[PDB]
C-alpha cells in the first residue's frame, strides 16, 4: 500500500472560508495516472513556515509517504513562504524540478516566473511544490510526473504503476 | 419549473487529463454552489468545449463521478476570432423553482472574463 501527501497552503481554506480546490485537483490528477493501490495522506494549513515544515516532516517520516506535494505560498507576496519550509527539511534539493515547470507554465501564462517553486528529497521522500491555480497544477503535474515512478523507484520506494491512458512513465 | 445553470472554465493544455479534472472541478462547484443534493434534480446537463480542445469527452469526465443516471451532450462553441481559448462551458438544466437571480454562476479559472458583467453596454 503507497502513500502520497497531498497538502494545501493558504490562510483561506485552512480557516475554512472556501474550498481548497486546489488540493482537490491533486487528488483527481494522482486518481488518475496511478493504476496501482494508493491512499491520499492530505492537510490543509495556512502561511506560517513552521506549519509547513512540521506536516512535511512528518508526512515524510512518520507516514512515510513517499511524494509529497504542496500548492500555494510560492509567488513573490511574502506572505509565501512554501519554498522555504521545503528548503530546511530536505538534505538534497532536486533543482529541475521547479525550472522545467517554470518554463511549462510559461509558453501559457507569461507571469509563472514569478514562481519560486522548487523540489527535493527528506532522505527516502519526495516533495514537490505547485501553485494555487488548478489550471496550471495539471499543466506541471502533468509535465514532472513521469519521471516520479522511476525516481521512487530510484530512492527503493513502492513502485508506482502508471496508466497508458492518462501519462507517460520512462524508466 | 427548470432553471440553467451556466458554468466556464479553463485549461492550460489540451491533453485528456486537464479536461477531465477541469471539468469535474467546474462540476463539482456548480452543484455546491447551488446546494444540488443528488443528481436525481438535473433533468440533463450540456457541455461546450473550444475548437482547440480535443483529446477527451467533458462526458467521460461526468461518468467518473457517478453521472451514468445524468443525460449528457457536448459540442463546440463557435470558434470566434480573439476569444478565450481553451475554454469548457457548461450548462446543465435544474428541475427546481429557484428564482433566476438566485442560481449562482460558476465561473472558474482564466474564464472569469466571460463572467457576465452587470452593467455592460446594456443598449
Amino acid at each position: 500500500k503507497a502513500k502520497i501527501g497531498i497538502v494545501t497552503v493558504s490562510d483561506r481554506a485552512s480557516a475554512g472560508i472556501t474550498a481548497d480546490i486546489s488540493g482537490k485537483a491533486i487528488i483527481l490528477a494522482l486518481n488518475l495516472y496511478l493504476t496501482s493501490e494508493w491512499e491520499p495522506i492530505y492537510q490543509v494549513i495556512p502561511d506560517e513556515q513552521k506549519v509547513i515544515e512540521t506536516t512535511l516532516v512528518k508526512m515524510a517520516d512518520i507516514q512515510d509517504c513517499c511524494l509529497i506535494v504542496t500548492t500555494g505560498g510560492t509567488g513573490p507576496a511574502k506572505r509565501d513562504v512554501t519554498p522555504e519550509a521545503t528548503e530546511a527539511v530536505c538534505d538534497r534539493m532536486m533543482p529541475g524540478f521547479g525550472e522545467l515547470m517554470r518554463a511549462e507554465s510559461l509558453k501559457e501564462v507569461p507571469t509563472a516566473i514569478l514562481s519560486r517553486q522548487t523540489a527535493g528529497l527528506r532522505g527516502d521522500s519526495l516533495i514537490v511544490n505547485l501553485p494555487g491555480d488548478p489550471a496550471s497544477i495539471s499543466d506541471c503535474l502533468l509535465a514532472v510526473f513521469p519521471a516520479i515512478p522511476y525516481c521512487i523507484d530510484l530512492m527503493e520506494g513502492p513502485y508506482l504503476e502508471c496508466n497508458e491512458a492518462m501519462i507517460k512513465p520512462f524508466r | 419549473m427548470v432553471r440553467g445553470i451556466r458554468g466556464a472554465i479553463t485549461v492550460n493544455s489540451d491533453t485528456p487529463t486537464s479536461i477531465i479534472i477541469a471539468t469535474i472541478l467546474l462540476l463539482e462547484k456548480m452543484l455546491e454552489a447551488n446546494g444540488i443534493q443528488s443528481y436525481e434534480e438535473l433533468a440533463a446537463v450540456i457541455f461546450t468545449v473550444t475548437e482547440d480542445l480535443t483529446s477527451a469527452f467533458p462526458a467521460e469526465a461526468a461518468r467518473q463521478i457517478g453521472m451514468h443516471r445524468v443525460p449528457l451532450l457536448s459540442a463546440r462553441e463557435v470558434p470566434v476570432p480573439g476569444s478565450l481559448p481553451r475554454v469548457i462551458r457548461v450548462l446543465a438544466l435544474w428541475n427546481t423553482d429557484t428564482p433566476q437571480d438566485r442560481v449562482r454562476h460558476v465561473y472558474l479559472s482564466e474564464a472569469v472574463r466571460l463572467r457576465p458583467d452587470l452593467e455592460s453596454a446594456q443598449l
